[PDB]
């Protein structure tokens, strides 16, 4: 992590053995690491959504919801204070899609010892290698749906696109044709999965591929498209939204 | 009450973020500060911190950050020209103020011209909440120089740099463009200025431009699609590791309750980076042993 | 940064069987640790634990 | 109307600080460009942030004298049950008389 | 621009609808014919009633399977109207069936057990006081009850109708009441739905259309218990009958 | 870094303020020592002069 | 005033509101001052003229007395204050149209 | 509040002698230079304190 540790240590012992001291000390060496996609960058959106963004994650910094509240402030202040308000939508963070993820019940037989899952991407920007983007805590009663938001960028994904798959330790669904797949297709101007099923041809980033399987350890992914993301209560503004 | 507090509440929930800066070489740990202004059309800026030591790869925890906190100095700065940055490992504020100035009057010079006197004004947030008043710098040939005598046709862009190995910063002023090149010499467009802990300005040569050329990637870029323009943070400043320049121990009593060692401290810690390999050299590396219990 | 399983294996083992996990380590005070472990591991990596 | 006071004063940090801000632009030109009040602004927040403060002090005395109602409350309430027990004193009075 | 309606109740207190809403409302004049655009209808099914035992009991019922594997949507069920306690050592969770009549199986229901040493078994029988007249008898595999699909197999329906008094034990001493309830009437239910039971119908003026997900469909959803995500094709309507008062 | 410390420790002391009295009293002295980069410090008053 | 319900000719007293000033101290070009609403809250705006000319030549004798109109467009804050006006110059459309 | 507003009022001297060492400067200039504010720091200082 761009850091690594050293150590000095003063011995000064006596002939008879009796020491005089052992004395440590640690000191840190930060490597100096400028790359352009390692440097953290600052966008905002034509609808004003203003986020930072650092490698893959994205982060939302300011808030758009003054003209609502402008409006429920000129009605009464009971309609500021409502469930509808609090779940107001929210703009986009940036350009991309939204994936909806249905995970089955945990199974000591599949899932393993421990219920936890950590969620991981794939090839994107220039790191073909995985990416811890999410972990999750499975429920051993029911599936477990929860909605994430992938980002996008011009030529972002490299070769078969953008991968997303899931470790549920004592097992990894990483091999090939497992983590399920998306592109930006140009024809149809969105946000397309690629195997949702198993296809004997399939048009991907880079051109028609013959064999296609279905992802394996989610148990249902879908592409949540028209949908704009919930009022969020834990963002930077989270300490105003609670004093509210 | 209500709808004061919740005038204040939108009044303070309305700030857009326009600088950034890191306390680090790299982007794994260390601690950003996020200065942004008002959506109304007056000079109110505010300042927030926030710490990613911890963060944990796309989670953040809402106490991680801090409220905005405006800063009571009245900053007047050209456009978008307001950025942070940290040395004495202190919070700074710098801005150009742009004012319409022009040269002496000749036999019958018609055009008096209007060229900005652009200044660089250097203030610090003091210890309980209050203001210094800045530093006044005048940078107005570089400036020029740099905009090609139309400042007001293109964004120009200054990124601070602190270096912490000795304490100075680089303030560099650019032309807002898609690609830059690499600094020192023939590039026009980066001017560099060197600020000590003091107030001592100087103008850095070719060399010393060129010696900082790595800092290139951390600049206001345009965006490959159109006019679409992408900011970025600047950053703690080292040649290629950072370490502190001396070390402290203190005091150990040793075996049998006879000896101790005091006095443990190595004042200098310089690294030296040749090609890949690194000679880090320990000056006056000292200590004094005690015949005491 | 560095790695607690890593250290943990530098500890063990724990004269017990097992490893000395960090549950186990309540456990002591910072000289305490350092007078017992000054041979296995550094202040930084102390510190971490 | 000293809680309006104070937060009508806080209404003029705004106005000021334009003030400030469009003091920058130059108001004699021509042949003689110039004339800009330099760095108006700073003096502007200045005293529009001492104001701030005097609306403070004012709320300050309110509430106090608020609170000083309250103990005024508070005494009045226990003297009145001082009246009503020795009221109820003289009353056991009466009958053993 | 957008329009939002909250969310809705069904009926028999089992089923809910919810994040009813259009965000995209654009209108379109070309000479006098006016187009409304409502882009991306969409909202959410869910089974979840108004909070009551039916709700509590029978939805983690629907949820939890059996032998069959997973699934078990789409079936006919013969549910109980109200379920109270009757007797027994605790009101429990205690036991709950259910009954799948496609494949004949009776699912049980329990919250929490006290004792893991008896072998008490599913018992159904409309007495609650001979053990000899029991007409269900399912015994547990693990000593501690997991909820599972007994699966009997032949024609029991009317045998599930006319039996009440659902008992936790009844043990080889007989009964030893462990916990029996009360399952009052019975009711019958299908979890099974089709493409053109779900439909939009717009009105205004004389001109009313009813479009279906059968052939207006943008994303069809899975086919299970949980919360369904409906969303339509964005719903082009000629709407020029519209009395202007 | 000798009369700022008494006198906040005298104003707790006379505010009833005792055990921030006491914690601001132990950056000048404290009879159990202090405790420095999780050290016994050898030295017994922490004021140098 | 709401003419919602109003009744072909017939009004309540009650559906009026009393004048409210406006504190902000405009300085329109005589009746140049009009209210609109947008983020369905209201906004004022008004020219601002003032007495401006261009640079000076050799001997340029009509130094000229054109006008710096300016729209300054300043909106109510939910508690009774004002906003400073954002302000646009729109000399040129201003002479082009007069 | 009001140890708040005291030491916020406190707050405006260095501003204020701001204003009054840039007054110094001439703003008119050109075939006509001046129009400096003739001492305008010592009213400045003497309105702050």
């Amino acid at each position: 992590n761009n850091i690594a540790p050293l150590d000095i240590v003063f011995e000064t012992k006596a002939k008879d053995g009796r020491v005089l001291g052992k004395i440590k000390q640690t000191l840190s060496v930060k490597r100096v690491n400028y790359n352009p996609e390692d440097i953290l960058f600052l966008r905002e959106t034509h609808s004003g959504a203003q986020y930072m963004q650092l490698g893959v994650y994205r982060i939302r910094l300011n808030t758009l919801l003054a003209s609502q509240l402008v409006s429920r402030a000129n009605t009464g202040i009971d309609t500021i204070l409502t469930m509808e308000t609090q779940r107001l939508p929210e703009p986009p963070l940036g350009e991309g899609f939204f994936a909806n993820f249905v995970l089955p019940k945990y199974d000591p037989a599949e899932h393993g010892d421990e219920r936890w899952f950590k969620i991981h991407i794939g090839n994107v920007g220039g790191n073909t290698g995985r990416q811890p983007y999410y972990s999750g805590m499975l429920s051993d009663t029911s599936e477990t749906s929860m909605t994430l938001f992938v980002p996008y960028a011009e030529g972002y994904y490299m070769h078969e696109g953008v991968r997303l798959g899931v470790g549920y330790q004592k097992i990894t669904y990483d091999n090939t044709w497992e983590s399920a797949f998306f592109y930006f297709d140009e024809t149809k101007q969105q946000f397309v999965l690629i195997n949702d099923a198993d296809h004997d041809s399939g048009m991907t980033q880079q051109g028609i591929v013959k064999n296609i399987k279905k992802y394996k350890g989610f148990l249902n992914v879908s592409i949540a498209t028209g949908y704009s993301a919930p009022m969020d209560f834990n963002s930077a503004s989270a300490l105003y939204y609670w004093e509210l | 009450a209500f709808k004061t507090y919740l005038t204040r509440f939108e009044t303070v929930a309305d700030l857009k973020v326009v600088s950034a800066y890191h306390d680090n070489v790299n982007s794994n740990t260390g601690l950003t500060w996020f200065v942004g202004q008002t959506r109304e059309n007056l000079p109110e800026y505010y300042w927030r911190n926030v710490d990613i030591s911890r963060m944990q790869a796309g989670e953040l925890a809402a106490n991680a950050w801090k409220e905005w906190t405006k800063i009571d100095t009245a900053v007047n700065p050209y456009k978008d020209a307001i950025r942070p940055v940290i040395f004495r490992e202190r919070l700074h504020l710098i801005w150009v103020e742009k004012e319409e100035v022009a040269k002496n009057g000749t036999y019958w010079k018609t055009p008096v011209e209007t060229y900005d006197r652009f200044t660089l004004k250097l203030a610090f947030l003091r210890h309980d909440g209050s203001w210094s008043a800045p530093w006044s710098y005048d940078i107005t040939t570089q400036v020029e120089a740099v905009t090609d005598k139309k400042p007001d046709t293109e964004r120009l862009a200054l990124a601070a740099s602190g270096f912490q190995g000795e304490d100075t910063l680089l303030v560099f002023v650019y032309k807002t463009g898609k690609s830059y090149s690499d600094f020192g010499g023939s590039n026009k467009n980066v001017a560099g200025m060197t600020i000590y802990g003091d107030g001592s300005f100087k103008k850095m040569e070719n060399t010393a431009l060129s010696r900082y050329s790595q800092l290139k990637n951390t600049f206001d870029i345009i965006h490959t699609q159109g006019n679409d323009l992408v900011r970025k943070a600047s950053y703690r400043f080292a040649q290629d590791f950072e370490v502190p320049a001396s070390l402290n121990m203190g005091s150990a009593i040793g075996d049998d309750s006879l000896t101790v060692m005091e006095n443990g401290n190595i004042p200098q810690i310089t690294s030296k980076y040749s090609s890949d390999n690194l000679a880090i050299t320990l000056h006056n590396a000292a200590f004094t042993v005690r015949y005491d219990g | 940064m560095y790695s607690t399983a890593v250290l943990l294996n530098k500890i063990s083992p724990t004269r017990d069987g097992q490893t000395m996990t960090l549950a186990d380590l309540q456990y002591l005070s910072f000289s305490e640790l350092r007078k017992i472990f000054d041979d296995q591991l550094s202040w930084g990596e102390a510190r971490h634990l | 109307l000293l809680d309006a006071a104070a937060g009508q004063s806080l209404a003029g940090q705004v106005l000021s600080i334009a003030e400030g801000v469009a003091d920058l632009v130059p108001n004699v030109f021509g042949l003689a460009c110039g004339g800009s009040r330099w760095g108006a602004a700073l003096r502007a927040s200045a005293s529009v942030m001492s104001l701030s403060a005097t609306a403070s002090q004012y709320s300050a005395d309110k509430i106090s004298r608020s609170e000083a109602y309250r103990r005024r409350r508070q005494e009045w309430e226990i003297q009145r049950d001082n009246a009503d027990g020795e009221v109820k004193q003289m009353d056991a009075q009466l009958e053993s008389l | 621009a957008s329009l939002n309606m909250g969310s809705a109740i069904g009926d028999d207190s089992l089923t809910v609808m919810e994040n009813g809403n259009i965000p995209q409302i654009t209108s379109k004049y070309s000479s006098d014919n006016l187009a409304i655009t409502l882009h991306n209808a969409a909202f959410t099914v869910r089974y979840d009633g108004s909070g009551n035992v039916i709700r509590n009991k029978q939805i983690s019922a629907m949820k939890l399977t059996g032998v069959d594997g997973k699934s078990q949507y789409g079936n006919a069920f013969i549910i109980a109207n109200t379920v109270k306690h009757y007797g027994g050592y605790s009101d429990l969770g205690g036991p709950i069936t259910v009954y799948n009549k496609t494949k004949n199986y009776i699912a049980s229901v329990q919250g929490h057990l006290m004792n893991a040493d008896y072998t008490r078994r599913l018992i159904l029988t409309p007495v609650e006081n001979n053990y000899y007249a029991r007409l269900f008898e399912f015994p547990f595999s693990p000593n501690t009850i997991l909820n599972t699909v007994f699966t009997v197999g032949s024609n029991k329906t009317s045998d599930f109708k006319k039996c009440s008094y659902a008992v936790d034990g009844n043990n080889s001493q007989g009964f030893q009441i462990f916990s029996s309830y009360q399952s009052s009437g019975w009711l019958d239910i299908d979890t099974g739905i089709n493409n053109t039971d779900i439909k939009i119908t717009v009105m205004a003026g004389s001109k009313t259309h009813t479009f279906t997900a059968s052939d207006h469909i943008a994303s069809l959803p899975a086919n299970s218990f949980d919360a369904m995500p409906y969303t339509f094709k964005p719903l082009e309507i000629d709407a020029s009958s519209l009395a202007f008062t | 870094f000798y009369y700022t410390p008494m006198m906040c420790f005298q104003r707790l002391l006379q505010e009833k303020q005792f055990d921030e009295a006491t914690q601001w009293i132990n950056y000048v002295y404290n009879p159990a020592g202090y405790i420095v980069n999780g050290e016994i410090a050898p030295w017994i008053w922490n004021c140098r002069p």
